[PDB]
């Protein structure tokens, strides 16, 4: 669900959201600590969900990593609400 | 790792998205261009201030 109270883009086109995003801010967990110049990179699955690609710089690793993840709309492609698991 | 994804709040162009989590602990301001303005920044602000957002636990991430 998402948290009560906020709102919900409830026009959503996700055809116009894909391609690359940059992270601007974040509340910090320990998942993305640390990376700086990070992407989201979103594509439409022929199942019609979106494959997620995050990427960013490691200063630490001195390396550039990404994750890779599947998201789902939890109801209608126009409420921009999805569940995303990483694999 | 899995859990929710919503954006919050996006821009009439598709330029400049606010996106949480499954709960207030989890926020994200994202944008087309490594940089935004001031005015955008303060919007942003804002509008998760307005829906119970705490933005004191804003990091601004590392960009080129």
């Amino acid at each position: 669900t998402p948290p009560r109270g906020v709102t919900v883009v409830n026009n959503f086109d996700a055809k116009r959201y894909l391609g690359t995003w940059y992270e601007i801010a974040r509340f910090d967990h320990r998942f993305e600590r640390g990376l700086e110049k990070v992407t989201a990179t979103y594509s439409l699955r022929d199942d019609g969900g979106l494959n997620v690609i995050n990427k960013g710089y490691n200063p630490d690793r001195g390396m550039w990593q990404q994750s890779e993840g599947k998201a789902y709309f939890t109801g209608a492609p126009t409420r921009a609400a999805l569940k995303v698991s990483f694999f | 790792f899995y859990g929710g994804y919503n954006v919050i709040a996006l821009d009439r162009e598709y330029r400049h998205a606010l996106v949480c989590g499954p709960d207030r602990d989890y926020l994200w301001i994202l944008s087309r261009t490594p940089t935004i303005s001031d005015e955008v920044k303060q919007e942003m602000l804002a509008v998760a201030t307005r829906e119970g957002f705490d933005v004191s636990k804003f990091i601004w991430v590392q960009q080129p």
